[PDB]
RNA sequence: ACCCACUCGGCACCUUACGAGAAAUCAAAGUCUUUGGGUUCUGGGGGGAGUAUGGUCGCAAGGCUGAAACUUAAAGGAAUUGACGGAAGGGCACCACCAGGAGUGGAGCCUGCGGCUUAAUUUGACUCAACACGGGGAAACUCACCAGGUCCAGACACAAUAAGGAUUGACAGAUUGAGAGCUCUUUCUUGAUUUUGUGGGUGGUGGUGCAUGGCCGUUCUUAGUUGGUGGAGUGAUUUGUCUGCUUAAUUGCGAUAACGAACGAGACCUUAACCUACUAAAUAGUGGUGCUAGCAUUUGCUGGUUAUCCACUUCUUAGAGGGACUAUCGGUUUCAAGCCGAUGGAAGUUUGAGGCAAUAACAGGUCUGUGAUGCCCUUAGACGUUCUGGGCCGCACGCGCGCUACACUGACGGAGCCAGCGAGUCUAACCUUGGCCGAGAGGUCUUGGUAAUCUUGUGAAACUCCGUCGUGCUGGGGAUAGAGCAUUGUAAUUAUUGCUCUUCAACGAGGAAUUCCUAGUAAGCGCAAGUCAUCAGCUUGCGUUGAUUACGUCCCUGCCCUUUGUACACACC
């Protein structure tokens, strides 16, 4: 046939990080808990997940992308 | 024509572990038998077979 | 000298074979396991080798005598069947010729193959039997090629990671051809579905048609194949199965140690022909009747009217039958098979045309039709797959199937106006009538049709009629090219197709060559189907118009069949 050529730089993959993450919740001496990062009003997704923090940016991740709340 | 009438054709390929054979049979059913179709090759004129006959016995009739 | 009978002794030949042989054959090669008349000579698997050595003869060349080591399972004989032959004899055929037809070969373009060119220009196939073939008419797809971008759709087993998260997804930005979270920035999300590693699978239009199945082409426009009982041969084998004659045919007659059969050919089946006979039909048609139009009037003639009724089955359709068997007669011939002629006949060329088609052969083609397949290759920076774009069409040229022509048997313009095989739309956009708009291509509104019911009488084209042109590359010819309008499609640029105007080439009948063809055939002519969203200069069929010339031959070519040679049998590659 031919066989082989290629400039180089060969293509990775993902990661998906690793973190120990949720730490975020706050909870006072005994035992009143506070939620760090307000949750989500899409009735897909119960308030239980999270909106994530960038710049103007907050964003429900368990919708796949799904919808822009920015506060 | 008498080929449809009459022979049964079939292939089936016999896949074993060096290549793959193809089995050919034909089956060729007595006409004779054939229940709805011709009972016979297209080739085969039968003669009815006479009879002796003991002639003359002059004239003679017979009356009712 | 000659003739006839005889007899010795010669050179031979003939037929037989009691007999002999492994056979071919042999009056000796006979009188041999029923083995002995006398006598000479030579041989003991093949090769080494008539070599080396000695001896001896010779002027010489060489002669006579004449080993071994070693090597080796066959060399060899006669006959059989084949296969082959650049032998001989017979045949068969428009993919052979004869007599001709229409041409190809020359031209323009269409198209395939080569070649070159190319990022790639995917590839198979190369005499008949590769080259308008792979149903191969590729804009995406197809698609295999090239430039790049994703995805696993990596079964299963183990192991490893790991609920403190094994893994999954992504908004904007970056990035990218791209509104692919491909990747990256950021940081949510998912929850044991994956991931990583090994084994093991899996896909592939990757290889191999020289590993296979299956199919298919070719031999083959052919006529060959085999068994029973009998004849011959130790035998494999032969004879039957053949000089001749006849046929398209190992089709028959005949001759005959053969007789009588089977596969194959024929029969058979399908289609085109003929039925005033049979059963019928508002999805086929005819006559009469009304309702009715026109013209003529003296009754007439020419239409209208999916039912206003009656009847019929010639025409149309398709069930069942019939029909032809080369019949009658006559010529010819072994007076056999047949063949030829005339009349009759729907039909008398296997009635025309096809479908099927024995035994065998080929390293024919096809792994690129197959989720048919062996083995090899490869398998995540993939040869899996998908997405984007290009490519198969790229152009100094060689070749092949074609298309359109060079005109006056014509072009052009009116006008008459006639086929047949098809095909058509459900969970859908197929075939299209009719009315408008538009020069045209087309559009738009409706409409019938799952169809003998509607498109469609498919009003097809050649063709026939009256004109214009008048031999001038002309009003023949339409290549090449420009400008516009449209249809298909997500997409038309390298121009899918269609129309309009313009532009107006080559080609004045084609060198050597070479194809196809014998009657509704050739040729001319269009249509339908396949392909298909769009595209036929292709093919598969169809029908229309309709000839000239054979009705012979073996000269060329091709292939059979004998005879024959063979040291070939993996069979002349
Ligand atoms: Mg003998
Ligand atoms: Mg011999
Ligand atoms: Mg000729
Ligand atoms: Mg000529
Ligand atoms: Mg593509
Ligand atoms: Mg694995
Ligand atoms: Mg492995
Ligand atoms: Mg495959
Ligand atoms: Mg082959
Ligand atoms: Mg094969
Ligand atoms: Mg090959
Ligand atoms: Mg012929
Ligand atoms: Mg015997
Ligand atoms: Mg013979
Ligand atoms: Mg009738
Ligand atoms: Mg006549
Ligand atoms: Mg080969
Ligand atoms: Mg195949
Ligand atoms: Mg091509
Ligand atoms: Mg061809
Ligand atoms: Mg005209
Ligand atoms: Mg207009
Ligand atoms: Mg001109
Ligand atoms: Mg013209
Ligand atoms: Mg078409
Ligand atoms: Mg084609
Ligand atoms: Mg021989
Ligand atoms: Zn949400």
């Amino acid at each position: 046939k031919k066989v082989y050529t290629t400039p180089k730089k060969i293509k990775h993959k993902h990661k998906k990080v690793k973190l120990a993450v949720l730490s975020y919740y706050k909870v006072d001496a005994e035992g009143k808990v506070t939620k760090l990062r307000r949750e989500c009003s899409n009735p897909t997704c119960g308030a239980g997940v999270f909106l994530a923090n960038h710049k103007d940016r907050l964003y429900c991740g368990k919708c796949h992308s799904v919808y822009k709340v920015n506060a | 024509q008498p080929v449809n009438d009459f022979i049964d054709t079939a292939t089936r390929h016999v896949l074993m572990r060096q290549g793959v054979l193809g089995i050919k049979v034909k089956i060729m059913r007595d006409p004779a038998k054939s229940r709805t179709g011709p009972k016979a090759l297209p080739d085969a004129v039968t003669i009815i077979e006479p009879k002796e006959e003991e002639p003359i016995l002059a004239p003679s009739v017979k009356d009712y």
